[PDB]
């Protein structure tokens, strides 16, 4: 089974600074297969980045996304006073298909 | 596209069994997938399975192997998971996902449901 | 006419062992012919008899060439989609007649020899293709179906599916899904010198 590490565990960015976020492995996955999603309190989640490296249709170039191999980071340029909820990344290259432990921005 | 509308909230039993519906629509549905996901209130989100709508085949985790059945139906195009076997700790929301795949599919599940909430209770 | 006496074979045609599957239909050509087509007035209670341009009643009356006769098995209530100029899940990848015909569409709903019992998963179809078919057309390749924009490398995945599947015939599922031998067999008419014609003096 493939066990994701999300990090860090809690962010405290003030609004309009710079943030990243990494989503470590422990095998190697295919960068061909792997989403980063969205959760704001009491709403479904929403997909931002699939496949690593290209964002979801209508979506505003502030989310980037790189890496591969074992090592993939998000980064936000500019925060939003609406960018804080909580992001998971899941990969989906070989069953089962794992979540991660989920990261919280705050102010 | 529009998102994949969800049944109602329930409240079962221990012991007896429950269903829940996924209806997608504005889309072509016959060469989507479609995954289930469960999560908890304020807790990590959880994986079930997914199935294939053309083909019918099916993939569980090793925790959900023999409690859960996934189907669908494609006149009414819809697709339907049952659960049995319900406990204590199976209270939560649950969400259908799919990509929107139109002449070619979306590689990725940028389509969720509105989440359905089962309560395992006594009273 | 012609002094060929010869009879050629429309019992190797009807009463066969094993028919190809849908998906990799067999056609066969038939040609120095003293041909009657009365032996197949019988044949069982056909569910299917449609000629599509000539009366079936006058049929070893005239001379044709090249006549070609092509079998294969099909699902149960799905030979409907055999006549020409309509589509479906069967005449999109599978087979496709144009929108001009000269043939018969002859089936006659086998189930005491598809029917194992237990079971049978050696009739298979098309389920994935790009694209529709091109009249009379024959698709054989076995190739991972790629329903996206992503790379395969050989192995089933996320869209990454296979296009095959089997049918499972039972002998209980009643008439719906019940299989079906049929055969069709297009012949054009005198264009050319003749090589099949029916009996006469």
């Amino acid at each position: 089974e493939i066990v994701l590490t999300q990090s860090p565990g809690t962010l405290s960015l003030s609004p309009g600074e710079r943030a990243t976020l990494s989503c470590r492995a422990s095998q190697s996955v295919s960068s061909s297969y792997l989403a980063w999603y969205q959760q704001k309190p009491g709403q479904a989640p929403r997909l931002l980045i699939y496949g690593a490296s290209s964002r979801a249709t209508g979506i505003p170039d502030r989310f980037s996304g790189s890496g591969s191999g074992t090592d993939f980071t998000l980064t936000i340029s500019r925060l939003e006073p609406e960018d804080f909820a909580v992001y998971y990344c899941q990969q989906y290259g070989n069953s089962p298909w794992t979540f991660g432990q989920g990261t919280k921005v705050e102010i | 596209q529009m998102q994949l509308v969800q049944s109602g909230p329930e409240v079962k039993k221990p012991g007896t069994s429950v269903k829940v519906s996924c209806k997608a629509s504005g889309f072509r549905f016959s060469i989507s997938a479609v995954q289930w996901v469960r999560q908890a209130r304020g807790q990590r989100l959880e994986w079930i399975g997914w199935i294939v709508v053309g083909s019918g085949d099916t993939n569980y985790a090793q925790k959900f192997q023999e409690r859960v059945t996934i189907t669908r139906d494609m006149s009414t195009s819809t697709a339907y998971m049952e659960l049995s076997s319900l406990r204590f700790e199976d209270t939560a929301v649950y969400y259908c996902a799919a990509p929107y795949c139109g002449g070619d599919c979306s590689d990725g599940f940028d389509i969720w449901g509105q989440g359905t909430m089962v309560t395992v209770s006594s009273a | 006419f012609p002094n060929i006496t010869n009879l050629c074979p429309f019992d190797e045609v009807f009463n066969a062992t094993r028919f190809a599957s849908v998906y990799a239909w067999n056609r066969k050509r038939i040609s120095n012919c003293v041909a009657d087509y009365s032996v197949l007035y019988n044949l069982a209670p056909f569910f299917t008899f449609k000629c599509y341009g000539v009366s079936p009643t006058k049929l070893n009356d005239l001379c044709f060439t090249n006549v070609y006769a092509d079998s294969f098995v099909i699902r149960g209530d799905e030979v409907r989609q055999i006549a020409p100029g309509q589509t479906g899940n069967i005449a999109d990848y599978n087979y496709k007649l144009p929108d001009d015909f000269t043939g018969c569409v002859i089936a006659w709903n086998s189930n005491k020899l598809d029917s194992k019992v237990s079971g049978n998963y050696n009739y298979l179809y098309r389920l994935f293709r790009k694209s529709n078919l091109k009249p009379f057309e024959r698709d054989i390749s076995t190739e991972i179906y790629q329903a996206g924009n992503k790379p395969c490398n050989g192995v089933a995945g996320f869209n990454c599916y296979f296009p095959l599947r089997s049918y499972s015939f039972r002998p209980t599922y009643g008439v719906g899904h019940q299989p079906y031998r049929v055969v069709v067999l297009s012949f054009e008419l005198l264009h050319a010198p003749a090589t099949v014609c029916g009996p006469k003096k």
